[PDB]
């Protein structure tokens, strides 16, 4: 048989479904969320970290040029220094008098520990969920894992399922995201080349062994001052301290729905966003002939101390006899209360309890015993707790969240309105009739 | 998502809806907690009691079905009294153009 | 005159006009800008653009 049901995409919270058959009995079908994954195509841009800007031993020529030499390292900067008098320790440091040349070299390099403390750039195009599935029926279980696509069926080994397209994408990453230690920021990265000085993206690099690494760190070399050798060079700060210092909250505080972001690889788990319309084929061997299910008689249901709330607050007694002993389930044919067991066990006049959970002020709703439908119908009270640690198993709707009660008074004064308009309607045209003859 | 470095000993307000609120404190795993429907009042009662329970759920939506429901009767009273004076009139006119009738 | 200890990375806006700004940027010798009426539009165009 094919079955088409949609889910709320909620970890946990069992959807229950009565998979009814012409000619076979009515079967149990338990879809639950136990997983979901948006698990998005990311590509990587560059990875960054602090600098090293490590400045080599200044090169001096006495009496003679030292026009520089273009080099391929990150962010180069050589630069020529006229009337320069080198002095290290132990006298000046060469022969000539005044016209001396010195080329101060200054590149800039990774830090050592940059392979620990580096942010990895990447590109979010779009998100597919990958969820995992318990569906039981007819006590036999199945865990398996589907793509919500719409054309993917799963690990459809002996259950053909097909997670149809949901009905909102939701992609908490941005385009550009920045992740760091395990912690994911959406952050408009520069691009590849267009660095800026002083932010992040500064220096950037394909991977931390790279050697085609580049830069633009704003390295400023100045003319020596003092006697002796140094080589003065003023410097922007680093663009990975400075977004470090202004990283705001990463995604795994501040992502919508609750979804927890996770690395290696980058997604989004254990969130719900939307509903998923699922399409299972279930074998013919799952399902049992009508006349081999205990059918009912006469069943009535009474519900005791219905409370509207997440947690599971009802619980009805449905008082029944049945021709045979045997187990054969019980369901719940309303979208405002849902069972919390699927399926019981019937031997004969007796008694069997319940337990669901509702959103409406009112408990008037069809729960089918094995096959027999009856409207369990009273009242049930707003609960006492204000706060709970479970989320709510049921959506909530307009005409079930109104009570009888408050239905009754609003289509009390509606009709009153009503029947006042119809009764001057009714006067005018009795006036009107009089007049015109 | 709010973020905030507390020290000594404060109290900390938060809302919390159907949707569900998760508060993360210090190195304490993540609780998260969900507000269910608990207004002062019965919804199956006396109508100002219900009034109250609704519009502490909702309230825009509460005063919206009040007011619609006044202008409701409000008209419909109006209305059938406009169909009754205007009956009257049709009806007493051809007497009131005779005092001998 | 405006006068800011300054801390970190930041940027600061100025406004100059003809008369020009000088600005001292710690020990360093002061520098002078002077603005220019390169403003939108043209001057020897059609009407909605010298106005
Ligand atoms: C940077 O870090 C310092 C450290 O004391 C902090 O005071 C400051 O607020 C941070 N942010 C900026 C934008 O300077
Ligand atoms: C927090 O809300 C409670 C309501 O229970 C109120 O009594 C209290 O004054 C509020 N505290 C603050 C700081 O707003
Ligand atoms: C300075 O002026 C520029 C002009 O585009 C503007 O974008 C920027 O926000 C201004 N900054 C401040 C701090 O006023």
């Amino acid at each position: 048989f094919e079955h088409a049901t949609t889910v709320p995409n909620v970890p946990g919270i069992p959807y229950k479904a009565l998979v009814e058959r012409a000619g076979y009995a009515p079967l149990n079908l338990e879809i639950t969320v136990v997983s979901s994954e948006l698990t998005p195509s990311t590509n990587k841009e560059y990875v960054t970290c602090k600098f090293h800007t490590v400045v080599p031993s200044p090169q001096v020529k006495c009496c003679g040029s030292l026009e520089c030499k273009a080099s391929s390292k990150a962010d180069y900067t050589c630069r020529v220094f006229g009337g320069v008098y080198p002095f290290m320790w132990g006298g000046a440091q060469c022969f000539c008098d005044s016209e001396n040349t010195q080329l101060s070299e200054a590149y800039v390099e990774f830090a050592p520990d940059c392979t620990i403390d580096h942010a990895v750039a990447l590109k979010v195009h779009t998100a597919a969920l990958k969820v995992g599935l318990r569906i039981v029926y007819g006590n036999t279980t199945a865990r398996l894992d589907t793509f919500v696509n719409g054309v993917t069926p799963g690990s459809s080994r002996d259950l053909k399922v097909i997670a149809g397209p949901i009905s909102a994408a939701f992609s908490p990453f941005d385009h550009k995201v920045v992740i760091r230690k395990g912690l994911v920021y959406n952050y408009d990265f520069p691009e590849y080349g267009a660095m800026n000085p002083g932010a992040f993206g500064d220096i950037q690099a394909s991977s931390l062994d790279a050697t085609d690494i580049v830069a633009r760190t704003d390295i400023r070399l100045l003319k020596p001052s003092v006697k002796n050798i140094h080589v003065p060079y003023t410097q922007a700060v680093s663009g990975y301290e400075m977004w470090k210092n202004n990283s705001g909250r990463p995604l795994q505080e501040t992502a919508p729905f609750g979804c927890k972001i996770e690395v290696e690889p980058l997604r989004a788990t254990n969130c719900a966003y939307g509903h998923i319309p699922i399409s299972i084929d279930i074998p013919d061997a799952a399902f049992v002939r009508s006349s081999e299910s205990p059918t009912i008689l006469e069943v009535s249901c009474t519900v005791a101390d219905c409370i509207y709330s997440a947690d599971f607050g009802g619980s009805l007694t449905l008082q029944y006899k049945a021709n045979r002993e045997g187990h054969c389930p019980v369901h719940s044919h309303s979208t405002t209360a849902v069972l919390k067991e699927a399926t019981t066990h019937v031997t004969a006049t007796g008694s069997i309890t319940l337990h669901f959970s509702t959103s409406s002020p009112q408990a008037n709703f069809i729960v089918s015993l094995c096959g027999k439908k009856t409207t369990c119908n009273a009242e049930c009270k707003p609960p006492a707790d204000h706060i709970i640690g479970e989320p709510h198993k049921v959506d909530q709707e307009f005409q079930a969240a109104v009570s009888k009660t408050s239905w009754n008074w609003l289509l009390a004064l509606f009709g009153g309105a009503s029947s006042l308009i119809v009764v001057g309607l009714i006067v005018l045209v009795c006036s009107s009739m009089l007049i015109n003859t | 998502a709010t973020a905030e470095w507390i020290t000594g000993t404060t109290s900390r307000n938060f809302s919390v809806g159907r949707e569900g609120l998760e508060y993360v404190w210090g190195n304490h795993e993540p609780v998260r907690v969900w507000a269910q429907e608990s207004a002062p009042g019965d919804p199956h009662g006396w109508p100002h009691e219900i009034i109250i329970h609704y519009y502490h759920r909702h309230p825009v939506y509460t005063v919206i079905v009040l007011c619609g429901v006044a202008l409701a009767i409000l008209v419909g009273t109006a209305s059938s009294a406009a169909c009754i004076a205007k009956a009257r009139r049709d009806c007493l006119t051809p007497y009131a153009l005779a005092p001998n009738a």
